[PDB]
């Protein structure tokens, strides 16, 4: 026995410590085989397009286009106003503004009161 | 260290506070109280423009050493006697500071002993 | 701009006498310098001015009275 | 030899009202002592790199 | 790198991979050669004491406790060969690798230098042009229906044929181009 | 374990092609066909063109343009010790107070 | 001022009567000559202004903007020469006509001495830009983009017109000289608050202010290269110039009406900068960086101090040049790759080294490396903000760090690493592209030698 | 000018485990019924010019003898010149 | 750098040199084409150790998927040559 490793979000579990790789079933082997099959099909398509002498252009990747489209333009049509989104939007978009307003307003009120009472010592403060 | 152990592990009031030292009148021990003598005047000490921290009671030896250093330039080990003289004067200054520390400590000892004897006489 | 030295394959590499003598000379120079400086300036290590004993000073020079006057 | 110290404000860059920005060099003890050391080390490093980065 | 991967690793491959990893990390712990030799012989003796075991279940129970023990004592700073994926010179020369097709964009005053090289290059280009038309059909008929099952490629089987999809493997830039 | 026969054969064919390609990367003795067309000594010229000319330009610029304006080159005041004499005036700074010297 | 206006007008018949194969040459040569002529406006006084006539006047705030406007036209022509090769002669002449009309409208807008005249030309600049975006744009989103660019603008500027005529019925004049000399304080009142909002919002929406900036990424990513150049370099600065001009009649209301916008800017510059950290489009990243810089300019104008105004002027000029250069670099990649996605074309330093040097210099300038005039403007604004409140440094400091990050990010993703294997159509850089980058970058480093030219009228 | 001199390998029969710490490793292994099959592959690390070692203190005192002799000569000359 | 341009003969000589110092195999029996399991009667662990000795000898690492199918000295030499771009 040895002290156990505890995985986290930013330090994931090693593959050699996965119990899932020791629970081997025929269905698991079939899933692995068909995953390799689809990877092989994609690799064959890419390599046929890549080794072609005739082609003189960037090869188009549908996966990259889908990624960029999902990140940019598919956002709003799938947006739904929910309590979670409404609350997070209100917080993240309004709270910082009022926090900084309070901080700066308090600071400037303090400075203005000090100036009016004359106890600030602004000697040599010529450029503003 | 031993004074740190004495003050921090033993009785704090038994030992001087370096920041607030001295706490007793200079004439408390003996009434002679000869004054310290300074050799370098304000003007020449300003003309030599030593530093505000080198402007101490050993400044004349520093001025002489600087004169040697400037005068015999290429031979940078020519004037070592005056370096020794300045170092000796600084040594004597440090010894005087140590004597001040010791005197304050012994006066504190004696004052606390007076307080204990007076308290014993009052309780008896 | 050096000379040709072939690899050796599991044997000690070929050495020039020049680098050996230069390295020995510079090590000897460092040790001679240390010995010379210690011989001439020993106070830089062991000190020159003795440290006085604070408890060995008599009460006369410290302005201490025999616990009865003031 | 002496303790020579200098300020050289040679080129006037601009003036924002009461603030004058000019190209000024401080040739004090720190500058005149650090420049030779940096140049010596740089000369050694360049000679070393002539051999180290030959390929 | 060169060999196509399979769908899964068998038990034997996993055991051998553990053996190699453990020996490498033991070498990283034992800097000196004689100490490493002694402890590596000890590790070999520890490794083959269950070499002859028959049942799969406990043989898989072993190599799990072995992985846990390895991960506990894995020397967080193991030795890496400088060109290996973690080494100090892994992708050092990646910036000096230029594709061959860039030579097609050289100025004629540049190609005027090195005429023999560019004549040989034209020979290579025409060879590629014929071989590609042969290779496409060869791969088309050699593939099972439904698509490839493994990303392994066949050799050439005729006389004047070339291995399908050979151009970008044969014309690699170099290991140290500049 | 080991290679399948097809893998072995493909490897031999690929490595023969690669060795041919690598051999074709060498240069002939005449390959860099260079077209020619035009239109202590070294240390001396280096010291003349890289030290003397810049120092001349900089000294001229400092002596006749920079110092033409006030406070452009400000010097730290030289140190004065007792017993020194001044070139400009010629008076002698008095000595110190003859401190008691011993050790 | 007509010595610049009349040749710009004569550009149109010269374009239309030109030969079919000589439009670009003639347009470029005569635009460069007009820029050389407009260089003479830089001789300004410490006194009032260069009041040429009752209609036009020039200032040390207007002169650098005019010089930038006249200099941008030849660069736009060079950038547009490439992708307009297969276009009919009449449509190429129409494109050049749109560019010339935009330059004419901008020239007049900067020098107009009347607020109403300024409003009319400030709106007239919209039509050529809208036509350029929606006609010669590439993707299908351009139409939507154009709509945004229009209505946002109009939604801000229709109230301003109302306010303007109202002011002229109260003071009796909209001439800027009279308005400055006869200024009166604004009392704290609801009517005065709404007049302030009407006078401010039209210029806020075109900076753009954070939260009102949604039109800018659409317009800049959907426009052709010349449209992006003119939008980022000149059209954004119209709001800054307008706010600098109009704040003279808004005091002392600005002392407390500026709080909502200042916050919206000081926080906003953070958000947009962070947005640049996660972006998959080059043009979108450059547009968001423009939003951050303009937020800093908004803060500078709202602070209303001499150092603030100097920094705002310098930053406006510097950002114009830098953003135009960055858009040109992105377009020179796009015309080879046709994707506009950052991670497609990679390791381009190996294939195009001099273009990589141009990329490095542009990234360094956007990063505000001293002594560039970008850093001069940024530092003057930061010092003024620190005097306004010592806490601001925090936000300002954060922005600085973030900016460097994303700038170098854009430099590392596209130029470093390994080249993409299947992209084999990356041809050597043309002399036209290299000359375009050189003509962008040399004026910046030249201007760092005489910063007083771009420090505005408060120098 | 590069190193093409046709370097020839030494004889593999030369490397022997005797007289090395690998011999002690082999003895310890045989105390448990094991053997080291790769022992002769490392023998060259203890065979030729690599057979002799230097201590840390010996490494620090690399040039102490010549420096000490020079120091003795110099101090003697200093004594014989000052005393004049 | 200053690294001599190793050749196929050098690679073969060094591979055979390392193999002859493996006391598990008889130096008379082995050749360039002598198989590991069948010709010399070795195990899989022995093959892993041989690959590790090759890696230590030549200063670079062979990935496990490639290393597991190198069953003759000749294929070891071929792998090293293909990796290091050896002409002759
Ligand atoms: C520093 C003193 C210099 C004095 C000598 C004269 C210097 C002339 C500089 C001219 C202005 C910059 C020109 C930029 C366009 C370059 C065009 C080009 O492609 O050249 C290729 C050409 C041929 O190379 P190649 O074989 O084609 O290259 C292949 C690859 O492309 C590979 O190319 P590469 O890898 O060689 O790339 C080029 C190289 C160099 O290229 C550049 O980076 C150019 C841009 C650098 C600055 C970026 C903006 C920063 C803000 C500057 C604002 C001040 C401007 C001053 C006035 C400028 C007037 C134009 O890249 C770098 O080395 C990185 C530079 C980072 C500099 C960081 C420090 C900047 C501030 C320094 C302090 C300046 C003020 C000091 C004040 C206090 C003391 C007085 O090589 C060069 O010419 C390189 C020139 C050397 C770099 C000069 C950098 C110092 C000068 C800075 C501006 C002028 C300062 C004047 C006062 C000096 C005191
Ligand atoms: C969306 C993306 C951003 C777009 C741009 C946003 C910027 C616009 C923000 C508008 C600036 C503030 C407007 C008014 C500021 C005046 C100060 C006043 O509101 O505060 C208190 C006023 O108290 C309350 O605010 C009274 C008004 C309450 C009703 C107003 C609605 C509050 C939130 C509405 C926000 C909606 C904005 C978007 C509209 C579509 C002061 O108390 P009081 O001393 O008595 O009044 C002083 C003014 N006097 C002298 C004229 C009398
Ligand atoms: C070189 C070969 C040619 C040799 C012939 C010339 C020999 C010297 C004669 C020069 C004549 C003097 C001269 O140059 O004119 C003065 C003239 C200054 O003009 P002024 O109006 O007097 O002051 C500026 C405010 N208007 O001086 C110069 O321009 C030359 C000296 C400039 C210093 C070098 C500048 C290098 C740095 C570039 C700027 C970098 C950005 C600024 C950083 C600011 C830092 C705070
Ligand atoms: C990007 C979208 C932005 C849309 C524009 C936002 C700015 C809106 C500014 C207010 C709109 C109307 C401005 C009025 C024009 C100025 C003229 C003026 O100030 O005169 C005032 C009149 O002021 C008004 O009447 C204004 C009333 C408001 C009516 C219109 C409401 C529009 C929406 C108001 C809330 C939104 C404002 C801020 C929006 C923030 C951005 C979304 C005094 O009238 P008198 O009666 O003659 O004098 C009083 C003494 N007898
Ligand atoms: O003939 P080959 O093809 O070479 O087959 C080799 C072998 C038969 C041994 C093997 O491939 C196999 O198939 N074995 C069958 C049973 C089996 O192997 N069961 C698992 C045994 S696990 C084991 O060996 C114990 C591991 C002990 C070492 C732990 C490592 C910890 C190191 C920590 C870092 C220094």
């Amino acid at each position: 026995s040895f002290p156990k490793y505890k995985p986290s979000r930013l330090a994931t579990l090693p593959a050699t410590l996965d119990p899932a790789e020791y629970d081997i079933s025929p269905e698991t082997r079939k899933a692995q085989a068909e995953r390799l099959a689809i990877r092989s099909r994609l690799k064959r398509e890419y390599l046929l397009q890549y080794n072609d002498p005739n082609r003189l252009g960037v090869i188009e990747d549908p996966a990259l286009i889908r990624w960029t489209y999902a990140r940019s333009a598919n956002i709003y049509p799938n947006f739904r106003p929910t309590p979670k989104t409404s609350l997070l939007g209100a917080l993240f978009g309004i709270g910082p503004l009022f926090f900084w307003y309070y901080v700066f307003k308090t600071d400037r009120d303090k400075k203005e009161k000090l100036i009016q009472e004359g106890k600030l010592d602004q000697t040599f403060n010529i450029s503003y | 260290g031993a004074h740190l152990a004495r003050r921090y592990l033993g009785d704090a009031s038994k030992e001087p506070d370096p920041l607030r030292m001295p706490t007793f009148p200079p004439d408390y021990g003996f009434p002679e109280r000869k004054e310290r003598e300074m050799v370098a005047t304000q003007q020449e000490m300003n003309d030599a423009q030593l530093m505000l921290q080198q402007r101490d009671y050993c400044a004349h030896y520093l001025i002489q050493l600087l004169k040697c250093k400037r005068d015999s330039f290429p031979n940078f080990l020519a004037c070592k006697h005056e370096q020794h003289d300045w170092d000796y004067c600084e040594h004597l200054d440090y010894v005087k500071r140590m004597k001040e520390f010791e005197r304050e400590r012994r006066l504190l000892q004696r004052k606390k002993r007076r307080e204990q004897r007076e308290a014993e006489m009052a309780r008896g | 701009g050096g000379v040709h030295i072939e690899p050796r394959y599991r044997q000690f590499p070929q050495l020039t006498r020049s680098q050996l003598i230069q390295a020995e000379f510079f090590s000897a120079t460092m040790w001679f310098w240390i010995l010379w400086r210690f011989w001439h300036d020993s106070d830089a290590v062991l000190g020159h001015f003795p440290y006085p004993d604070p408890s060995q000073w008599t009460d006369e020079e410290l302005g201490i009275l025999p616990d009865d006057e003031d | 030899h002496t303790g020579q110290e200098m300020i050289i404000s040679n080129w006037h860059w601009m003036t924002l009202q009461t603030v004058e920005l000019s190209l000024s060099f401080k040739m004090d003890y720190f500058s005149v002592m650090f420049i030779p050391v940096a140049l010596f080390v740089t000369w050694s490093i360049m000679e070393f790199s002539m051999w180290y980065m030959h390929s | 790198a060169f060999s196509a991967p399979a769908a899964y690793l068998t038990h034997q491959q996993k055991v051998l991979r553990l053996y190699k990893r453990a020996l490498r990390h033991l070498e990283s712990w034992c800097v000196h050669r004689d100490k490493y030799r002694y402890f590596a012989c000890l590790m070999r003796a520890r490794f083959d004491e269950h070499k002859n075991e028959k049942d799969m279940v406990k043989a898989t129970q072993l190599l799990r406790q072995a992985e846990e023990e390895f991960w506990y004592g894995q020397h967080p700073q193991p030795y890496i060969f400088p060109e290996s994926p973690g080494g100090t010179s892994y992708e050092r020369y990646e910036c000096y690798k230029v594709p061959e097709w860039c030579l097609d964009d050289w100025h004629p005053s540049e190609k005027a230098m090195y005429p023999d090289y560019f004549a040989k290059r034209e020979q290579w280009k025409r060879l590629r042009r014929e071989s590609w038309e042969r290779e496409v059909k060869q791969l088309q008929e050699e593939t099972p229906p439904g698509g490839p099952r493994t990303e392994a490629l066949p050799p050439a089987r005729k006389e004047g044929d070339l291995p399908p999809l050979w151009w970008h493997i044969v014309t690699r830039p170099r290991e140290r181009p500049m | 374990s080991g290679y399948t026969p097809d893998e072995k054969l493909r490897l031999q064919q690929l490595r023969e092609l690669r060795r041919r390609w690598l051999k074709d990367q060498e240069l002939s003795p005449r390959e860099p066909v260079l077209p020619p067309r035009r239109v202590t000594y070294r240390h001396s010229i280096f010291a003349v063109t890289h030290v003397l000319i810049p120092v001349w330009i900089i000294h001229y610029y400092l002596k006749y343009h920079v110092t033409a304006k006030p406070y452009t080159v400000v010097e730290r005041k030289p140190r004065i010790f007792p017993g020194d004499t001044i070139l400009e005036t010629g008076e002698v700074i008095p000595l110190m107070k003859e401190f008691p010297d011993q050790h | 001022m007509l010595k610049i206006i009349i040749p710009t007008t004569m550009l149109l018949p010269m374009t239309w009567m030109s030969k079919h194969n000589m439009i670009w040459i003639n347009a470029t040569v005569h635009s460069l000559l007009i820029s050389l002529i407009s260089l003479s406006l830089l001789n300004q006084l410490g006194e009032n202004s260069l009041n040429f006539s009752l209609t036009f006047f020039s200032d040390s705030l207007s002169a650098p903007l005019l010089v930038l406007t006249t200099w941008l036209l030849p660069l736009m022509l060079m950038a547009s020469q490439s992708h307009l090769s297969k276009e009919t002669t009449t449509r190429k002449k129409l494109y050049i006509t749109m560019l010339i009309l935009l330059q004419l409208f901008l020239i007049m807008t900067f020098t107009a001495t009347e607020l109403i005249l300024f409003y009319i030309l400030f709106e007239a600049t919209l039509v050529p830009t809208l036509i350029i975006i929606t006609r010669w744009g590439n993707q299908t989103e351009r139409l939507n983009a154009g709509l945004y660019f229009l209505f946002y603008t109009l939604a801000g500027s229709l109230p301003l017109l109302v306010a303007l005529v109202y002011i002229q019925n109260t003071t009796g004049s909209l001439n800027f000289l009279i308005i400055h000399y006869w200024s009166h304080p604004l009392s704290n009142s609801w009517s005065n608050i709404f007049m302030w909002l009407a006078c401010i919002m039209a210029f806020m929406v075109k900076m753009p202010l954070y939260g009102l900036h949604l039109w800018l990424p659409k317009a800049h990513v959907e426009a052709p290269i010349a449209g992006s150049m003119v939008l980022a370099a000149v059209l954004l600065k119209l709001g800054g110039y307008g706010m600098m001009r109009i704040t003279t009649i808004l005091n002392p209301l600005t002392n407390y009406m500026a709080y909502p916008f200042l916050m919206l800017s000081m926080w906003g510059m953070i958000m947009t900068s962070s947005i640049c950290l996660r972006q998959t489009d080059l043009k979108s990243l450059i547009a968001y960086s423009s939003v951050s810089h303009m937020a800093l300019v908004i803060v500078a104008i709202m602070i209303q101090t001499p150092w603030s105004f100097m920094g705002a002027t310098a930053l406006m000029i510097a950002h114009g040049l830098t953003s135009s250069m960055l858009f040109c670099l992105a377009n020179t990649n796009y015309e080879r790759v046709h994707s506009r996605t950052m991670i497609l074309a990679r390791g381009l330093q190996t294939l195009l080294p001099l273009m990589a040097t141009w990329w490095l210099v542009a990234s360094l300038t956007n990063l505000a490396l001293p002594p560039s005039i970008n850093l001069i403007g940024e530092l003057f604004i930061i010092t003024a903000s620190f005097s306004w409140s010592n806490i601001t440094i925090i936000l300002m400091g954060m922005n600085m760090m973030i900016t460097a990050l994303y700038s170098l990010y854009m430099l590392i993703t596209t130029q470093r690493g390994k080249y993409t294997h299947h992209i084999n159509n990356i041809k050597p850089s043309f002399t036209r592209e290299n000359a375009l980058m050189a003509l962008h970058i040399l004026p910046l480093l030249l201007l760092t030698l005489n910063p007083k030219m771009i420090l505005g009228p408060l120098y | 000018e590069h190193g093409h001199s046709k370097m020839e390998l030494p004889d593999y029969k030369q490397w022997k485990i005797e007289g090395t710490p690998l011999e002690t490793v082999q003895e310890k292994l045989a105390a448990r019924g094991l053997r080291d099959p790769w022992g002769r592959n490392e023998a060259w690390r203890y065979s030729g010019g690599f057979a002799n070692n230097v201590s840390f203190v010996g490494a620090l005192l690399k040039g102490f003898k010549w420096g000490f002799a020079a120091f003795v000569v110099a101090v003697g000359a200093e004594y014989y010149l000052e005393s004049q | 750098s200053d690294a001599p341009p190793l050749t196929l003969e050098a690679i073969k000589d060094r591979v055979l040199y390392v193999l002859k110092l493996y006391d598990k195999i008889d130096p008379e029996k082995l050749s360039v084409n002598s198989h590991f399991m069948k010709d010399l009667g070795l195990d899989s662990l022995d093959q892993v150790e041989i690959i590790m000795a090759m890696e230590d000898e030549f200063g670079f690492e062979i990935p496990d998927i490639d290393a597991e199918k190198l069953m003759c000295p000749q294929e070891i030499v071929d792998y090293i040559a293909d990796k290091k771009d050896v002409y002759e």
